[PDB]
């Protein structure tokens, strides 16, 4: 049992612990803008990858 | 006096009325005044964390906050240990606009 | 560990946050260096080998 | 008998007796046998101490507590952790990591 | 790291109470009772 | 009861030391003697009842 | 003895000895209503005293 | 303390010991006081004289 400091959630692997808290800096709304702007851009044909016209 | 209200800085004490705090009765036979303004406070020794961050406007939240910290420093048994701020998650702007949203209505 | 046992002094990382909690401050700023500073360097754990 | 200086371990307990002790009421309303019950936690809320919550250690804190949601609030936030692994006891689980208790639930349990 | 895990098991002798995990049942004693391969083989040799 | 400030238990007396309780609970037994009832009388928000012993 | 057989988990669910949990409670108040006053006395009757009592 | 600094900070928890601490240090706050080291009530046939 492995229990983080944020959230104060309980986990039982400690990889899984640091995973969580690597999931876990600046003003609200600096996150805000960097968020809605990455979800502006998280799926546009730019950075995705992978009979007729004659 | 509806001009004086607005740019004076009133009490710890005035402002528990506005969240509709008040002190319980068993506190008055201690000295409460001293460990509301000098022993709970923010900036903790920790230091500056930019979630412990309070809005140039809309300081009365730190009434409030001296308020919570005293009943946590003092509900528990053994000596009344000063108490700091761990962060509020959310920002104070986010906070008080939480308390703006409940008094909205009465 | 036969030098942590022998060696007189001790390490605390407390000295860095009872020093650097009494830097200025304004806390209207994007940033101040007190809370970079105390964030990269963590000191949190001890585990000085 | 907060007020006065009175012996703790055995105030405290004699007030859970008697807390409890008027309680059920056995009503006498038409057509059925209510029994109308007060839950230990409007009492808490009113400024009862616990004694030993969630298996803490026992008489962990004071009858200080402001009789309200400030002092529900101030014993809740000092053992919160050991709640959470209390909730996780008997789990009750469910994957969105809540602020205030992570990995737990609330809404189950309470 | 040092966490704590949800244990099982419930005694304490002094002050007669039950707890939640082993992994503060010694701690809460110990409060009690302080107030009142060749690489190898090569490395081995 | 335990105490976690002072680590130990309490020293004060159990049942098996009052004067109230036994005399009480002489009172009531003289009271209502060889009666099959016992409680000399009963609270009631209607009004209180006395037992009928002579004494 | 009497009031440790009907309360069995419940005086040591606030002595600090057990966790205190609301079943008990509830399980307590229903011993305390469905209850009388011959209970009352003869409760009072099974305990002995110590010789200073007296 | 250093075994508190072992103690995550963020997982902060009541225990016992958690409040034993802060008594231990309470008493060496009154003790080390510099009043209360040499004054005492009673006399000792010397000083009364």
């Amino acid at each position: 049992g492995y229990q983080c400091h944020v959230c104060s959630a309980v986990l039982f692997s400690p990889l899984d612990l640091d995973a969580h808290v690597a999931s876990h800096l600046t003003s609200s709304e600096i996150q805000r803008h960097i968020t809605e702007f990455i979800s502006s851009w998280q799926n546009h044909p730019i950075v995705q990858v992978s009979k007729t016209a004659q | 006096l509806a001009g004086k209200i607005m740019l004076q800085d009133v009490n710890t004490v005035q402002l528990a009325r506005v969240v509709n705090l008040a002190v319980p009765d068993t506190w008055m036979s201690l000295d409460f005044d001293t460990m509301f303004k000098h022993h709970v406070k923010l900036l903790p020794k920790d230091g500056r964390h930019l979630n412990t961050d309070i809005p140039p406007r809309m300081g009365w939240l730190r009434a409030i906050l001296r308020f919570l910290g005293a009943g946590m420093a003092m509900t528990a048994t053994g000596v009344a240990v000063d108490i700091y701020l761990e962060d509020i998650h959310g920002g104070g702007r986010s906070l008080g606009q939480r308390f703006m949203t409940w008094m909205r209505q009465e | 560990v036969l030098l942590q046992r022998i060696s007189p002094l001790q390490i605390d990382p407390t000295i860095i946050s009872n020093t650097m909690s009494t830097v200025s401050e304004s806390t209207t700023q994007t940033l101040s260096p007190a809370s970079s500073i105390l964030g990269k360097l963590r000191p949190s754990n001890s585990d000085f080998s | 008998g907060v007020h006065d200086g009175l012996q703790w371990q055995r105030w405290i307990r004699y007030s859970w007796a008697l807390c409890c002790a008027f309680s059920r009421q056995r009503t006498m309303t038409g057509e059925s046998v209510g029994y109308l019950q007060y839950p230990m936690w409007s009492f808490v809320y009113w400024g009862l101490p616990l004694v030993k919550v969630f298996g803490s250690d026992p008489w962990i804190f004071s009858w200080y507590m402001p009789t309200g949601d400030l002092g529900m609030y101030s014993w809740i936030s000092l053992i919160r952790p050991l709640m959470t692994r209390w909730m996780v006891a008997n789990g009750y689980v469910t994957d969105k990591c809540s602020p205030v208790f992570g990995n737990a639930d609330y809404r189950k349990c309470f | 790291p040092p966490t704590a895990s949800s244990g099982h098991g419930y005694q304490c002798h002094v002050c007669s109470a039950v707890l939640f995990s082993p992994l503060d049942l010694d701690a809460h004693v110990a409060s009690h009772g302080l107030h009142g391969d060749v690489e190898n083989r090569k490395t081995a040799q | 009861l335990y105490d976690p400030v002072l680590q130990k238990y309490d020293e004060i007396p159990g049942l098996s030391h009052n004067c109230p309780l036994w005399c009480f609970r002489e009172i009531c037994r003289h009271i209502s003697g060889p009666l099959p009832d016992r409680a000399p009388y009963l609270y009631l928000s209607a009004g209180v009842f006395w037992l009928m012993s002579p004494r | 003895s009497m009031i440790l057989t009907q309360f069995g988990p419940f005086i040591e669910s606030i002595s600090g000895i057990t966790d205190q949990s609301n079943d008990v409670f509830e399980n307590a108040a229903k011993a305390f209503s469905m209850f009388t006053r011959s209970d009352v006395y003869k409760a009072l009757d099974e305990i002995p005293f110590s010789e200073d009592a007296m | 303390a250093h075994v508190a600094s072992h103690g995550l900070h963020g997982n902060m928890t009541l225990t016992s010991s958690e409040i034993q601490r802060h008594i231990t240090e309470f008493i060496s706050s009154w003790q080390n006081h510099p009043i209360v080291q040499v004054s005492a009530d009673v006399e000792n046939r010397k000083t009364a004289q």
